[PDB]
């Protein structure tokens, strides 16, 4: 399988399909919680 | 059609210049924003204006040459579609007006939003010691307590709070087990590492790849909802990706996802944001007038009332079972 290890900062987007609609998006440069 | 598919083209290139727009402003690691938020506070609001106030929302929020029926009639298609397509996901869209109480606001432009935005329209005493909480507490209640104040203060001169809050609860079609989550270093944006809850998993995702980076696509529910990460190759930035993000490019990666074996790792991460919009995002991206004593509103009133803030704040919280966000955005007008 291929390797998609996310630790280093990254882009994200929460879209719906049937309308395409971006609903959500962000960049994380540091984990918080 | 320019009121289907082309719409949606330009909200997403809405998006894409709010997150730049945003980036190039902001000194924090993190960014979350949720434009469907914030366009659709600012519609309900330009139902109300008038001339060059008009055409500057217009140009920031990328609806040039339509119609308030359509953008209207296309906000209230859109919210109809999101709250319906997945029963397994739980979403929420809800929006509301407060205005000063003995204030006449015509009763088109409440009409609008109450018929196309499904507002709630109360008409308040802004000197009441309960009006901040009975705002504040609708926040709350329409983002599952994630949101608890959009407010700290109402100024003596408010007028208007014209407030949306968008929920998004999802489960993952595939989760994490909590007992496969590690400890494991995660390297900051500022070089630093720290170390964090990684989760792992090794399944079926969707997946693609450009010169910059690797992408997936995770679901939820009953895959109408899903998570997209883009993350860039060795050498490679997350400041680059959002640079050269637009419609083609989100279109390249949505049509080159294929179902791929992935052995993946991610943090369980959270982040709260909160932005003043009307400082310098809304301005560079067009917004002008309508943030000075010249804004035209005669839609809401006859007085001469302008734009003093957009408030926009922000939760996520990524873990095991799924993802939790919500986002509000209030337009505060005096
Ligand atoms: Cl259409
Ligand atoms: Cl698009
Ligand atoms: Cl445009
Ligand atoms: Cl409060
Ligand atoms: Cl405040
Ligand atoms: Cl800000
Ligand atoms: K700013
Ligand atoms: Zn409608
Ligand atoms: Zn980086």
């Amino acid at each position: 399988p291929i390797n998609f290890h996310i630790n280093k900062p990254f882009v994200f987007a929460i879209r719906e399909k049937s309308t395409g609609v971006i609903l959500f998006i962000g960049e994380i440069g540091e984990v918080k919680e | 059609g320019p009121l289907g598919s082309e719409k949606i083209e330009k909200d997403n290139a809405f998006a894409f210049d709010l997150l730049q727009t945003t980036r190039k402003h902001v000194t924090e690691a993190n960014v979350f924003i949720s434009p469907l938020s914030v366009s659709m506070a600012l519609n309900m609001t330009l139902n109300g204006a008038a001339g060059v106030t008009a055409d500057e929302m217009k140009t920031a929020l990328r609806e040039t040459g339509y119609t308030m029926e359509d953008i209207n009639e296309y906000s209230h298609s859109l919210r109809e579609a999101l709250l319906k397509v997945d029963p397994s996901t739980t979403i929420g869209m809800a929006n509301s007006i407060w205005y000063k109480q003995g204030e006449l606001v015509k009763e088109p432009f409440i009409l609008a939003n109450r018929t196309h935005y499904d507002a709630e329209v109360k008409a308040v005493d802004f000197s009441s010691p309960a009006t901040l909480p009975a705002i504040n507490g609708w926040c709350a209640q329409k983002t599952n307590d994630k949101i608890t104040k959009i407010l700290d203060y109402i100024p003596g001169n408010a007028f208007m709070y014209l407030i949306n809050a968008v929920y998004f609860k999802g489960i993952w079609v595939t989760q994490f087990k909590k007992s496969d989550t590690k400890r494991a270093p995660f390297r900051k944006a500022d070089g630093t590492t720290q170390e964090v809850n990684m989760m792992a998993q090794k399944s079926t995702f969707g997946y693609t790849t450009d010169e910059c980076c690797q992408y997936l696509e995770m679901d939820y529910g009953n895959k109408a909802f899903s998570m997209i990460v883009m993350l860039p190759n060795e050498g490679q930035t997350t400041r680059d990706v959002i640079e050269q993000l637009d419609n083609k490019h989100w279109s390249m990666i949505i049509k080159g996802i294929r179902p791929t074996q992935v052995s993946l790792r991610m943090p369980r991460f959270k982040t709260e944001c909160k932005y003043g919009l009307e400082k310098k995002i809304l301005p560079e991206m067009g917004m002008n007038v309508p943030f000075t004593e010249t804004a035209d509103f005669p839609g809401i009133t006859d007085a001469a009332i302008f734009i003093s803030r957009v408030i926009h704040k922000t939760f996520v919280q990524v873990d095991e079972e799924g993802t939790e966000a919500a986002a509000v955005t209030a337009v505060e007008m005096k």
